[PDB]
């Protein structure tokens, strides 16, 4: 229709329908303001995020250490990057989106109009693929942002896509055409379901306290962003060798046997046996006899004893194989030198030697988890459980600069290294030298063989493990704190003198501890964050500095002049530093509801004087211009950060709060105001139906390709290989494309 | 407020056996060690050896191996050590220690009043 | 089989400072020693002092110190009091077993 509402706060413009040439002179002037407004609007709603960021940052107050007497002190902000801390920066951004549904519903007497709706279906399109579209081009060629975590993304963009999904079942489904208050109330308490999802995950989806932590410098004058990062002559018979060796796990030793001279074209047979020597026939090695053909043509045959293998430590044995009663079939042949081979059995049954890797360790106090190595050295055999704890040292930590840890690692059988995880603190100091201790105590060897028990004398209680060790059952000692069934339990429990010098060689195998049991950890400060500071430093009454900001090459020039207006207009705004951001927050938020009141205005006179529907022009102009604030705070984080959590996050996190609050929060007033008279609250599905439709199936091919990124061909959502880059953002622009002239036509009624 | 209580003085004739007991209290008895240790008259002293209750862990000296046999009762949160085939040299006053199981602590932390074995006919 | 020597007794006034020395046969005392130093009091009283070379016993008083000198581990008493007339012990830790010292025999003027 060519015909006006009049507006909240603009006047109609009259008279109306006036003729072909003015509709394009007044149009003209509803579009210039509409696009002014738009450029204040991205310069007020980067205020209002600015002042949320300062609420959201704990303030702390840095010593500047120096050599000589003056010391400086410089007082800094902390904004943690959180999600609870980026649903609120969503919040901020969608200030317009979500103040426009609302102002537009009040303003015009309770009554839904097609530009608020829209303009926050509009925006998803916008957020979805343009700015993740540019996200994914921002990032420097080379280098590549991945989502690190995943299973929240799931959940987060699900109920993005879904609160688009909801619009569509509240004006479709149930109650068609009509807005109950139960479902606009309904739409408004999933926004605090958006709130405690935010502060659950940083406690246990994230553990933001323990991930590695990484600073970066804010917009701000004296702000500092921490983020997640990566944590940094006749035939002879004779023995080949005469001496062989072997491991006691290696199941049978190879002897060769060779028959060198004479004639080969002969048969010839030699004995072979086997001989105690220090190791015994049946408990170190198999009893093993035999005889040794020699066919013609042939000079070496390879014969093997068995090494019988067990748990118990022992010194290195050896045993005698000969060689007797050279015959030939049909002298000939002769026993040659060496006629005797001394196998020697390497035991391998240390049951460990537990050390430190070093005794000093360096660590930042940003490190959030550090894991300690405590080493097994020379052996592997049997559970061992190695008790250890924290001791406080200058760095008194319960809490304060670290978190007390104590303990008992339970080494298992041929495992060599095991962790320990300490939880460190981290404090933003500039320099910082604190000192704590770990230590690891006596080792004791809790799992073993019925044998080896006797042989240790162990006098304690036994349970049977299912587990089989060498071919024997494995017992497991019953320590106090366990309480087993009592029948469970078993215990195990004049000496020849050489049974005597088998347990004292036994008990030379019992775990011990290394060279190293005591490490110092040194706490020292962050480098990043040392650097950040020093960064602020170099380059850092209030009220007179933002009016001396605000009036100051030749694009620098054009773009000054342009905003002049409203830099001056919006230094009246007072500084973040009073009342912590509050001050800022209260007249930005004035200013901002003030400016999408006129936008409301000026985008709907646009629109009925050159007969364009409310819905187009808010999903073509009024979502574009109102993303403003959302597009950079996304590309900020694409760049700067390491992973793309932040910059996806805060396009999933605007869409969710667009619907929640936008039209939750607009809904309610209404369909509230409307019961209160007894009469429904009616809105018409047709235009909003196929939009919301539209976009999320154009929404499952953005999360698709998105997902498809993560193959090490292209290795991330943002960034990756350059080829692969143009053809993602090209994509997404063209989903924006399609959506916004598929919308428009629908809208029209061209299917 | 941790105390380690042993049992009076006892005369045992050559040849024999005895047992020798150490409650303690104050503390959790089976997660500490309890160090035995022997005092004789212009020898010093030697230490006879450990005991962990929790696991029934043990550790000796190849002197006193055989010659002691260290148990528990957790139940009773006491300690015993039993001498056997007693000799002359076996008069002594034995000791026991509380040990924390980490050697940079002290290992011998509280110490019992002692009991005095005589071994004569 | 080390033996660990000390002095035969050690003779001091109030208020001085008194240094006792733990001596191992097989070599240098290490930092693997662990060389603990504890006390008699008459009629059989010991207290566990010192242990781990340096760490210092919670309730003893903050006048006894240990510490590595030269090649012995060492027991440095500062302003020593009329009460610490006592018999040091120092126990050597080598590889499975604890050797004792003789004792030193600490006695203070009064
Ligand atoms: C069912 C819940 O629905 C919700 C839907 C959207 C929501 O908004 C956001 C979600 C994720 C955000 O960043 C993710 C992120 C950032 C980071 F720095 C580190 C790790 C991360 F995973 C930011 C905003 C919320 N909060 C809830
Ligand atoms: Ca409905
Ligand atoms: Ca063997
Ligand atoms: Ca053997
Ligand atoms: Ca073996
Ligand atoms: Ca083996
Ligand atoms: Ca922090
Ligand atoms: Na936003
Ligand atoms: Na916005
Ligand atoms: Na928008």
């Amino acid at each position: 229709s060519y015909y006006c509402k009049k507006g909240v706060i603009l006047p109609i413009w009259e008279p109306q329908d006036p003729s072909f040439g003015d509709k394009i002179a007044r149009a003209t002037v509803y579009f210039v303001a509409m696009v002014y407004m738009f450029l204040g609007v991205s310069i007020i709603a980067d205020r209002f995020m600015s002042s949320i960021e300062v609420i959201t940052s704990q303030e702390k107050e840095i010593t500047i250490k120096k050599p000589n007497g003056e010391t400086t002190k410089t007082t800094v902000r902390i904004w943690n990057e959180t999600v609870s801390n980026l649903t609120l920066m969503a919040l901020g951004s969608s200030a317009p989106e979500i103040l426009l549904s609302v102002i537009e519903v009040c303003g015009h007497n309770f009554t839904a109009g097609d530009l608020g709706p829209s303009t926050i279906v509009g925006s998803a399109a916008f957020n979805m693929f343009i700015i993740i579209a540019l996200c994914v081009y921002v990032v420097p060629d080379g280098e590549t942002r991945k989502i690190k975590h995943l299973r929240v993304f799931f959940v987060t963009a699900a109920w993005s896509i879904f609160a688009y999904t909801w619009l569509y079942i509240i004006l479709s489904v149930i109650s068609p055409g009509v807005v109950e208050v139960w479902e606009g109330l309904l739409t408004f308490f999933f926004f605090p379901i958006c709130v405690v999802f935010a502060w659950v995950a940083d406690r246990r989806l994230l553990f933001y306290k323990y991930v590695y932590k990484r600073y970066r410098a804010g917009k701000q004058r004296g702000m500092i962003i921490e983020h997640e990062g990566d944590r940094p002559p006749v035939s002879k018979i004779f023995f080949e060798q005469g001496t062989y060796q072997c491991l006691e796990n290696c199941g049978t030793v190879a002897l060769t046997i060779i028959r060198r001279g004479g004639d080969l074209t002969n048969t010839v047979f030699v004995d072979f046996r086997t001989e105690d020597g220090t190791a015994n026939a049946g408990s170190d090695y198999e009893f093993t006899e035999g005889t040794v053909v020699f066919k013609p043509g042939d000079t070496q045959k390879e014969i093997r004893v068995g090494i019988i293998d067990d748990d118990i430590f022992e010194e290195d044995e050896n045993f005698l194989v000969h060689l007797s009663n050279v015959k030939v079939s049909s002298t000939l042949a002769c026993l040659g030198s060496p006629s005797t081979a001394t196998v020697t059995i390497f035991d391998d049954d240390h049951a460990g030697i537990f050390t430190f890797e070093e005794p000093v360790t360096h660590v930042s106090e940003s490190i959030g988890i550090m894991e300690v190595k405590v080493l097994r050295t020379s052996g592997a055999r049997g559970n061992v459980i190695v008790p250890y704890k924290t001791i406080e040292g200058t760095a008194r930590g319960g809490g304060e600069d670290f978190e007390d840890t104590c303990g008992e690692l339970e080494f298992q059988n041929d495992e060599i290294v095991k962790t320990i995880s300490v939880k460190v603190i981290d404090d933003e100091e500039y320099e910082k030298n604190k000192t704590f201790f770990l230590e690891i105590g006596e080792p004791r060897l809790v799992e073993m063989s019925e044998k080896k028990a006797l042989l240790l004398n162990e006098l304690g209680g036994f349970t049977i493990t299912g587990k089989y060790l060498f071919g024997q059952p494995v017992f497991r000692k019953v320590h106090a704190r366990e309480h087993p069934i009592l029948s469970t339990v078993i215990t195990i429990a004049p000496l020849t003198s050489k049974e005597e010098e088998e347990r004292r060689i036994a008990e030379m195998g019992r775990p011990i501890l290394g060279e190293h049991t005591k490490l110092e950890v040194i706490i020292e400060e962050s480098y990043e964050f040392k650097s950040t500071v020093d960064k602020l430093i170099k380059k850092t009454n209030s009220w007179r500095e933002q009016f001396i900001e605000a009036i100051t090459s030749c694009f620098d020039y054009v773009m000054h002049f342009l905003t002049v207006f409203w830099k001056v207009l919006f230094a009246f705004v007072p500084p973040t530093e009073y009342w912590n951001g509050w001050a800022c927050f209260i007249v930005s938020i004035l200013m901002i509801g003030l400016l999408t009141a006129f936008i409301g205005d000026l985008a709907s006179h646009f629109g009925c004087t050159i007969g364009l529907k409310d819905s187009v022009t808010a999903v073509v102009f009024v979502a574009l211009g109102t993303s403003v604030p959302d597009t950079f705070a996304s590309k900020v984080a694409a760049t700067q950060d390491q992973y793309a959590d932040a910059s996806i996050g805060n396009v999933t996190g605007s869409n969710a709060v667009n619907v929640f609050l936008g039209i939750g929060v607009a809904w309610s007033i209404a369909a509230i105001y409307h019961a209160a008279n007894g009469e429904q609250f009616k809105v018409s599905p047709g235009t909003l139906a196929f939009s919301v439709t539209l976009f999320t199936i154009f929404a499952f091919i953005n999360v698709g390709v998105l997902l498809y990124r993560r193959r090490p061909e292209i290795g991330g959502e943002l960034g990756g290989p350059r080829t692969a880059k143009l053809l993602t953002s090209c994509l997404f622009v063209l989903l924006w494309l399609l959506y916004i002239f598929f919308s428009s036509l629908e809208a029209y009624c061209h299917i | 407020q941790v105390q380690l209580q042993q049992s009076g003085a006892e005369l045992a004739r050559p040849g024999a056996s005895v047992k020798l007991s150490c409650k303690a209290t104050g503390y959790s008895f089976t997660s500490y060690w309890m160090q035995w240790v022997k005092q004789r008259p212009g020898q010093g002293m030697e230490w006879i050896g450990a005991i962990y209750p929790g696991d029934v862990t043990s550790r000796y000296t190849q002197k006193f191996k055989g010659k002691a046999t260290l148990t528990a009762d957790k139940s009773s949160s006491t300690a015993f050590m039993q001498l056997r085939s007693l000799a002359s040299e076996d008069s002594a006053v034995y000791y026991c220690a509380r040990w924390s199981g980490y050697y940079g602590s002290s290992s011998f932390d509280y110490w019992g009043q002692g009991t005095t074995l005589t071994v004569s006919s | 089989q080390a033996v660990v020597t000390q002095e035969s007794a050690l003779t001091t006034s109030p208020g001085e400072t008194v240094t006792l020395t733990c001596r191992s046969s097989t070599g240098a005392v290490t930092t693997s020693n662990y060389a603990n130093w504890v006390q008699e009091k008459p009629d059989h009283l010991f207290t566990g002092l010192i242990g781990g070379t340096n760490n210092r016993v919670p309730g003893v008083p903050a006048r006894f110190s240990g510490s590595l000198i030269g090649d012995k581990a060492a027991l440095t008493i500062t302003g020593a009091q009329t009460e610490d007339e006592a018999i040091y012990f120092c126990a050597l830790w080598y590889s499975n077993h604890w050797v004792f010292g003789g004792g030193t025999k600490l006695t203070v003027l009064g």
